[PDB]
């Protein structure tokens, strides 16, 4: 593509996530996502193969089923309080639609079933691109309608959500379907505390984030894309299975590390208000995650696989990668737990 | 929960009112830590480019120690400022509302009856 | 029967919505877009929209063009599904034309009905303005100050045509 | 610029002729004395109806007749 | 509420239906959202021209705008898919199942 | 450490640490006042200014 | 010389040095510049000294 | 179906075992619908007969769960003479798993789905005592 | 770094310097077909940079001080014992080959760097696309197993994909009774081990499926062995080419911009030449690879990135 074409997508993909983010009209809500997915098409089409027009064609139909359940959301709205304002909905109907339409936006299951499929199909960075930013969009709409959205529907999206994620990740070798469930599975966890506190949504959504650029950076500095590729990378560049195992072992919710401060927070605003079967069931339903990310740090960094002769030849060539943040971005997603009351800045 | 206190005033990182607070000092113990980040994140920066991870680059660990020290300490002002928000407003939601907070009465051990249970 | 007009056009409209809905061939399904696009220009015209409902009739008619183009060219078969072909495309089509008809029966024998909504079952004549606009038909005023009050709305709309076609000209390309 | 200008007249004389109309277009409205008469114009079209104030007492720009000396008239645009 | 929103909601969810149920043809159902987009202008638009919010009147334009500024969007996407193969076909998109 | 000095850090401890404790049961008491009665500065969720109504003289009279 | 090729970091980038230690020193004056005025304005909103 | 299983609740434990047996044959059956239905969604079946095959042989099997489990909860709540007690349900729901195993034709999966699903509605009946709430509203 | 996406924003088109001078020029042949001058004297009448054919020890000349490393470093594999036992039990025939279409491909990029970095058309001797011909005569002669040629198809599949034909090929007849002679009159005792019909399979695998698909996409110029002593009738009939055909004539800057940001970085040219393809003749086990890897790391110049090396003698460290 060229640069410049590039840069002018991009800011177009981040426009439409700030027209959503800052606007306080539903008719500019759905202007900036229609924004978005119009620009992000040709970032998951850059490299005109097969999987990505089909990869493409599936996101657009989803996006595009989603957009039209949010204006028919947002039309119904208009009925029933002749207003446009974003807030809290004034139907029962337009809230569910509303809520169908951000969770597909989301791929919460069971609306889940085109993540892993246009994650697979498209570069690792437009990947990146798909598995974090367009997560902002969304959740700031459901930050923007708690006071209606029904409390059975967006608990059972969640916990359906944190299950299918997690049992989809287990039979998988690919690493962009891998991050994908475990997009589902996060994705569950953050709407599960929406309606308790949102600050513990905006908590997960960060800290996913962190640990989702950190995992899709080391995949593009290693420029591995299944399991027994990323599993060649302690004969190229040792500190790299260092890196993903501390990366690893953060996203599975493992103490002294950052990942683990989502989870027990929202865990800690749940029993706050008198649930405790539910995120009990998604504690140990996060173990699922934390099995397949311990798959990977046992063929990446706890073991060695056997590598290939060709690899002598790459011991000689350094990386000339642009790694952007990505030791910022491993500190910050391994050793912020004892910064964790850092989050009421996020209130 | 706190969403309608910055309402009135949007966007704003540190309000007016933040300035009536003690700042952390450079010496706190969070914002040691933040420049302890700063170090390690210099020492990730020096191991996966291949340098010397101690020797080299010492402008670029110290531009990651300032500059993380730098954010962390309006993050702690933040932080500070939202606890000392969430304290002012719960005081006086509980001084503006005395029926729904009792003065409770508290009995010495010589009134309170527990049922013993014996450990045999 | 007459002040059930927009009554029987929105009829209409349903029935080509059940016509292009069945997806017989895009042939067919641009037929029965443009009949239901025919007929919405005259229910929507009826509350005043005359300048609001000849554009969804022109912009749909450019629309279906263009899409008899394509599906002349890409998505064409050798024997068309023209409404009856199939047994799924003729199921569904007497299927949505008997719940259509069904739902009218049960609204004008008893001038109420409750499909997720509740709906009234007198004719939408009921619901006019019993005054008059003077000089100005509204929403003429209302769409033209879309240059007056809605700056931010022409840029971004103008801003997501320019980068439409830069967007589709940067998919079909191929290399 | 000159010798460009021939040459791009001389190919392709209707995007000439297109972006000086364009140009035109752009620069001329700013630098012509009636563009405020274009907006006297349309403020002073009556499509709603003036509606009257009630008399306080202290009003002195505010008639009490339409065909009183005081209040905005039309005397620029009979004359221009 | 009025007599013919009824028909225009039923004609969103018939439209609705038959968008989110396939029949292998991907032309005939981006003809479906193209459909939605129609349903949605018109209950808008007698929506907004019922309660005389005039304002509101540029937005059905707005919304149609969209319509096929996405509608084009599916094309540029239907001659890719038509490109790879020789129908456009959903059941040939099918490699991203592995 | 003197048997002194464990016991008067030990008290200091113990104030601290009830009086967070009493302060936390308050905590959860306030959040849930100001959720069930919306009366408070915390859970104000938005509704629609008043600033952008017009109060002109419209149109016609009955409005 | 020891390397058959010129490296890109033979020799410091002494522009991106510079900058590097002007960015670094001008972030530690502000820093330490706002920490005074802000226990300057905490002195004086409080009249603590 | 929130109506189905309040018309299950409403009713006393241990007084009229016909109508607490249709009641959770019910609930079992909108189950096996649920299931049938993204069954016959995500995995195309053959034809339209071996559709309609999965989907009542589905709908049958979770149909025939509940009706033993409703059957076994209330005649154990009359002979045992106690009504408020998970025992009941820990018996119905070995008894549901074991209708379970005898549809799928295996005794492993009867004895697998007689463990977990005795513990389960053991757990609904001790939520049902104690007011535990899965879905609980907003408070704090 | 020197070259990215806002080098090409702020100017620098990599069409603004391709002149006609810019032709990227292979010369192949069989083992002694004579080329070796050949190739160098076209890059003394063109003004064009040869490089030497890549060896085993090729990215051991580019990368360090440029001496060759010991080949349990690179390679791990000998022609010479490829020339004594072809048919070895340790497989290192198609290890031999594996690491050789690993140091063309790298030869192919520092020659596409050059290339479009300067503007300097490079000769090069037996390109990747010529690389293969080697390949199917080991298996006519049962050297290698078909799992190799699937293994060595699948990394070409994946790899030449990215890449541009050259401009120029020029090819030597020189029949196999001349190679042989060329062989005796040689010297080398490991390459008068050569059997026959390895060299004729050479030259069937040119004749009958390298040329009649390369002819396409370049310009063949398949000269004798006579008249490939006269470097001056091949760069005269070079400088009369009539370039027509081939995917260089529908390059812009936007397709060129990205072949040279490819090019440049050479882990994602060697990206797929370690595929996790577990084969018995390149596949290295665990407790070897971690072995001959930290002794890799002790060497000189090799410990860190090619300008923090104290022991090699780099100053400034502390501020790099
Ligand atoms: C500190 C911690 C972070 C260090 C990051 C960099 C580590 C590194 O590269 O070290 C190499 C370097 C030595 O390398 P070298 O000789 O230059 O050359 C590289 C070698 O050739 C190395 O050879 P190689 O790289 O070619 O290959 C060998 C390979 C070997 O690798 C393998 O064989 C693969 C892996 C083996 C199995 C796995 C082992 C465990 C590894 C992960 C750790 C898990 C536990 C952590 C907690 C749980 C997280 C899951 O890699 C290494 O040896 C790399 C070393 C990594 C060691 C440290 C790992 C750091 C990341 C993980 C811990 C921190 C984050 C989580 C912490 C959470 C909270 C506790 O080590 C050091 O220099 C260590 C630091 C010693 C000095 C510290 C001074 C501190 C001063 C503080 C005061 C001043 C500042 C004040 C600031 C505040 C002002 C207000
Ligand atoms: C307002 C909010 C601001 C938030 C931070 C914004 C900046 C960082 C993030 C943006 C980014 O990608 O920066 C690229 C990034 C370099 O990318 P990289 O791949 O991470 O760097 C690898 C090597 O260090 C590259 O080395 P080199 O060969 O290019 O040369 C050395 C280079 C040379 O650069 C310069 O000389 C820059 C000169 C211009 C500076 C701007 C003035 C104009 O200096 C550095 O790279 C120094 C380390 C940079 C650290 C980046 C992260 C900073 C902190 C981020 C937030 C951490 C929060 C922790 C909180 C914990 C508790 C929650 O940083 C810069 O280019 C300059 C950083 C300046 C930091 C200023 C912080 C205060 C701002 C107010
Ligand atoms: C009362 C009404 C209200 C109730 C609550 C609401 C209703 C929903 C319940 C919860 C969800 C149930 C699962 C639904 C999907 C079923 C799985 C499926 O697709 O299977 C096909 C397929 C299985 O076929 P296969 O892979 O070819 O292999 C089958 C073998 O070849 C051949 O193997 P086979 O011959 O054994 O056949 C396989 C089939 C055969 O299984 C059966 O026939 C068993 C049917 C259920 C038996 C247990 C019923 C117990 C009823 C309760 C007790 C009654 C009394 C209660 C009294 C009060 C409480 C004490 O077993 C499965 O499919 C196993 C997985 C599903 C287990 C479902 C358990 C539901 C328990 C409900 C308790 C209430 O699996 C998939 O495609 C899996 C991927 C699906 C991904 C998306 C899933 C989304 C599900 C969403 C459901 C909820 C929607 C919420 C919407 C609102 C928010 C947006
Ligand atoms: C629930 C009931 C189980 C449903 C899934 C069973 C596995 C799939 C299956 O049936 O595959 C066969 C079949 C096809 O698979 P296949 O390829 O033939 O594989 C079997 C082989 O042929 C191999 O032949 P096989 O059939 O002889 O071997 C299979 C084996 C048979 O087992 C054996 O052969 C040996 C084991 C004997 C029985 C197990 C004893 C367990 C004792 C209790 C555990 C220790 C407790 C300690 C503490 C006690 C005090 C608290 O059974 C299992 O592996 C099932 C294990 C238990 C499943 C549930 C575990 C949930 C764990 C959640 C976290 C905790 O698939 C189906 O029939 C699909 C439909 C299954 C039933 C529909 C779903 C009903 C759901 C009802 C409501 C559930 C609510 C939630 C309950 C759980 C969360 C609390
Ligand atoms: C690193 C953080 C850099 C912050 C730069 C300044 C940004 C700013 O002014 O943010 C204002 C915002 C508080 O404004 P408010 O309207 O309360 O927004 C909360 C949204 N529900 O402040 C915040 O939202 C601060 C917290 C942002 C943290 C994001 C990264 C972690
Ligand atoms: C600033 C005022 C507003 C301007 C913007 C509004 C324009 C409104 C009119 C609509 C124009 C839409 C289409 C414009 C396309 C321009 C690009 C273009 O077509 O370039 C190619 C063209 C030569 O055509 P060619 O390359 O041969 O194309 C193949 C077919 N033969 O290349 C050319 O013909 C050369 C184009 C560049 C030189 C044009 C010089 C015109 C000067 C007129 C007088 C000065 C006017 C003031 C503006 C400053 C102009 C520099
Ligand atoms: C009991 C019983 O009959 O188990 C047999 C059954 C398998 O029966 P099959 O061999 O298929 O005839 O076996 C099964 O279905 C599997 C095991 C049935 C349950 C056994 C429970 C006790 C197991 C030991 C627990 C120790 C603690
Ligand atoms: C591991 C899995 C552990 C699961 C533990 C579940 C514990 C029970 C929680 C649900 C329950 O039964 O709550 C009791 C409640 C009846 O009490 P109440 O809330 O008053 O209902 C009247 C409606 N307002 O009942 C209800 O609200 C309706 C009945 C709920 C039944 C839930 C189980 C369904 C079947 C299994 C799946
Ligand atoms: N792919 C290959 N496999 C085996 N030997 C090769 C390969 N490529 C080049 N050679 C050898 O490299 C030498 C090239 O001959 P020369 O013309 O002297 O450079 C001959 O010994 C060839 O057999």
């Amino acid at each position: 593509m060229n640069p410049i074409i590039l840069i002018i997508i991009l800011m177009t993909v981040m426009l439409g996530t700030i027209i959503v983010m800052i606007s306080t009209h539903w008719l500019l809500i759905w202007i900036g996502f229609e924004m978005n997915m119009l620009a992000i098409i040709p970032i998951m089409m850059k490299k005109h193969n097969p999987r990505a027009t089909e990869a493409s064609t599936k996101y657009f139909l989803t996006q595009s089923t989603a957009s039209m359940l949010l204006m028919m959301a947002i039309i119904i709205n208009l009925m029933f309080s002749g207003q446009w304002t974003v807030m809290k909905l004034f139907n029962p109907m337009a809230s569910m639609l509303m809520t169908m339409a951000l969770a597909m936006k989301l791929g919460m299951a069971p609306f889940h079933f085109w993540v892993p499929e246009v994650t697979q199909g498209i570069p690792l960075s437009s990947g990146l691109i798909l598995l974090t930013w367009q997560k902002l969009a969304p959740m700031s709409v459901l930050y923007q309608i708690l006071p209606s959205i029904n409390l059975d529907l967006i608990l059972t999206l969640s916990i359906l959500s944190i299950t299918i994620g997690g049992w989809g990740g287990l039979n998988q070798t690919q690493l962009r379907k891998i991050m994908a469930y475990s997009s589902i599975a996060h994705m569950g966890w953050m709407t599960a505390v929406l309606l308790y506190n949102p600050t513990m949504t905006l908590l997960n959504l960060i800290i996913y984030i962190i640990m989702t650029s950190t995992m899709f950076t080391l995949f593009m500095a290693n420029s591995t894309t299944t399991t027994l590729s990323l599993s060649h990378t302690w004969n190229k560049a040792p500190i790299m299975t260092i890196l993903v195992l501390i990366t690893l072992l953060s996203m599975g919710g493992l103490p002294p590390l950052s990942g683990f401060m989502p989870k027990w927070m929202i865990i800690q605003e749940m029993t706050k208000n008198d649930s405790i079967i539910l995120p009990t069931l998604m504690a140990i339903t996060a173990l699922l995650n934390l099995y397949f990310y311990m798959r990977l740090t046992y063929s990446t960094a706890l073991t060695m696989f056997p590598s290939t002769n060709n690899m002598k030849m790459k011991w000689q060539f350094p990386t000339t990668k642009r790694m952007t943040l990505l030791p910022t971005m491993t500190v910050l997603s391994t050793m912020l737990l004892p910064l964790t009351p850092i989050l009421s800045i996020l209130e | 929960m706190m969403t309608g206190r910055q309402a009135r005033a949007p966007l704003q990182f540190l309000p007016d009112e933040a300035r009536s607070l003690p700042p952390p000092k450079l010496t706190d113990p969070r914002l040691a830590y933040i420049g302890f980040l700063g170090y390690c994140s210099g020492l990730i920066d020096n191991a996966i480019r291949r340098r010397p991870v101690l020797s080299a680059g010492l402008h670029r660990q110290f531009l990651y120690i300032t500059s993380f020290v730098f954010v962390g300490y309006y993050l702690l002002k933040r932080q500070d400022y939202m606890y000392a928000v969430r304290d002012h407003d719960m005081f006086s939601y509980i001084k503006s509302h005395p029926e729904d907070f009792p003065e409770k009465d508290k009995k010495t051990y010589r009134e309170v009856f527990e049922e013993f249970h014996p450990v045999r | 029967m007459m002040t059930y007009i927009v009554f029987i056009l929105s009829i209409i409209f349903v029935m080509g919505f059940v016509g292009f809905s069945s997806k017989p061939s895009p042939i067919y399904g641009g037929l029965g877009l443009i009949v239901s696009g025919g007929v919405g220009c005259g229910i929507v015209l009826n509350f005043g929209g005359s300048f609001l409902g000849l554009m969804v009739f022109l912009i749909y008619l450019g629309g279906m063009m263009v899409v008899f183009g394509y599906t002349t060219a890409m998505a064409t078969e050798q024997y068309p599904e023209v409404w009856v072909s199939n047994k799924v495309v003729l199921g569904t089509f007497i299927t949505g034309l008997l719940m259509e008809f069904l739902m009218v029966y049960y609204v004008l024998k008893d001038k109420e009905v409750e499909i997720v909504f509740k709906f009234n079952g007198m004719g939408d004549w009921v619901i006019y303005d019993t005054g008059d606009s003077g000089f100005f038909s509204e929403e003429a005023m209302g769409i033209a100050a879309l240059y007056s009050y809605g700056t931010w709305l022409v840029i971004v709309t103008g801003w997501s045509l320019l980068i439409g076609v830069v967007v589709i000209m940067e998919i079909t390309r191929g290399n | 610029v000159a010798a460009f200008l021939k040459n791009v007249w001389a190919k392709e004389p209707v995007l000439v002729a297109s972006f000086a109309i364009a140009g035109l277009a752009v620069i001329l409205p700013t630098l012509s004395p009636y563009t405020k008469y274009s907006l006297m114009i349309n403020r002073a079209t009556p499509y709603n109806y003036p509606v009257p104030l009630r008399d306080d007492g202290n009003m002195p720009d505010v008639p009490s007749h339409p065909q009183d000396p005081q209040g905005p008239s039309l005397e620029w645009l009979k004359r221009l | 509420m009025s007599l013919v929103y009824m028909n225009i909601m039923m004609a969103f969810t018939v439209s609705l239906t038959g968008l989110l149920m396939y029949r292998s043809h991907l032309m005939s159902s981006l003809l479906c959202l193209e459909g939605m987009m129609l349903s949605l202008f018109i209950l808008a638009t007698l929506m907004i021209l019922n309660s005389h919010f005039t304002l509101a009147s540029m937005m059905p334009i707005i919304l149609l705008v969209f319509a096929a500024c996405e509608a084009a969007l599916g094309l540029s996407l239907l001659v890719m898919v038509s490109n790879t193969y020789g129908t456009d076909y959903v059941q040939n998109l099918n490699l991203l199942q592995c | 450490d003197a048997p002194e000095k464990n016991y008067e850090r030990t008290m200091a401890i113990l104030q601290i640490e009830s009086e967070k404790a009493e302060l936390r049961l308050k905590e959860l008491e306030v959040r849930r006042l100001m959720r069930a009665k919306g009366d408070g500065p915390w859970f104000q969720y938005p509704t629609i200014d008043k600033a952008l109504i017009d109060h002109s003289p419209k149109a016609t009279p009955d409005n | 010389k020891f390397y058959i090729q010129e490296p890109p970091h033979g020799s410091p980038n002494w522009l991106k040095v510079g900058l590097t230690l002007g960015t670094s020193a001008f972030l530690w004056i502000y820093l330490i510049k706002q920490h005074n005025e802000d226990v300057l304005e905490y002195k004086r909103r409080n009249g603590l000294e | 179906a929130k109506t189905l299983l309040h018309q299950y609740w409403d009713i006393p434990e241990g007084t009229e075992c016909h109508r607490k047996t249709y009641a959770a044959t019910s609930i079992g059956g909108a189950s096996g619908l649920v299931v049938s239905a993204y069954s016959v969604a995500l995995k195309t079946p053959t034809s339209f007969l071996e559709g309609v095959a999965r989907t009542g042989r589905y709908t049958f099997t979770a149909a025939a769960i509940g009706a033993i489990f409703g059957l076994t909860s209330c005649i154990s709540a009359q002979v045992r003479e106690k009504p408020d007690d998970p025992l009941n349900y820990l018996i119905g729901g070995c008894a549901g798993g074991l209708t379970l195993g005898a549809r799928t034709r295996s005794y492993g999966i009867g004895a697998a789905a007689c463990a977990y699903m005795g513990l389960t509605a053991a757990l609904v009946k001790m939520g049902q005592l104690e007011g535990w709430k899965v879905f609980a509203e907003p408070k704090v | 770094l020197q070259y990215g996406p806002l080098a090409y924003i702020l100017g620098e088109k990599t069409t603004k310097k391709m002149t006609e001078n810019s032709k990227l020029i292979t010369v192949d042949g069989n083992i002694c077909s004579g080329k070796s001058k050949l190739a160098k004297e076209v890059a003394e009448k063109l003004g064009l940079k040869h490089f030497p054919e890549a060896g085993i020890h090729y990215a051991d000349s580019t990368t360090g001080d440029g001496k060759p490393l010991p080949v349990r470093f690179s390679g791990n594999c000998s022609l010479e014992k490829f020339y004594d036992d072809p048919k070895s039990n340790d497989g290192n025939s198609y290890r031999l080959q594996a690491w050789l279409y690993a140091s063309r491909l790298l030869q192919y990029a520092d020659a596409l760097e050059h290339l479009l970095s300067t503007g300097q058309g490079v000769v090069l001797e037996r390109s990747i696309y010529s690389d293969f011909v080697f390949l199917e005569a080991m298996y006519r002669q049962g050297f290698i197993r078909k799992q190799c040629v699937d293994h060595y198809n699948q990394v070409k599949k994946v790899t030449v994909c990215e890449y541009l034909p050259p401009h120029v090929v020029i090819y030597v007849d020189v029949p196999v009774s001349e190679v042989q002679s060329r062989i005796q009159k040689k010297g080398n005792p490991h390459e008068m081990k050569i059997t026959s019909a390895y060299l004729q399979d050479i030259e069937n695998v040119y004749k009958g499926t390298f040329l009649p698909e390369m002819s396409e996409k370049c310009e063949v110029l398949q000269y004798s062995a006579w008249e490939a002593e006269d470097a001056e009738k091949v760069v005269e009939d070079i400088q009369y080419l009539k370039y027509d055909k081939g995917p260089w004539l529908d390059q812009d800057d936007r397709k060129l911009h990205n072949l040279r940001m490819l090019v440049q970085d050479k882990l994602e040219v060697l990206n797929y030449t370690s595929i996790p393809v577990f084969l018995p003749e390149v596949t290295i086990g665990a407790h070897q690879s971690d072995r001959v890897f930290q002794e890799f790391t002790e060497l000189p110049g090799r410990k860190y990135r090619a300008g923090y090396n104290e022991d090699v003698g780099d100053k400034w460290i502390w501020l790099k």
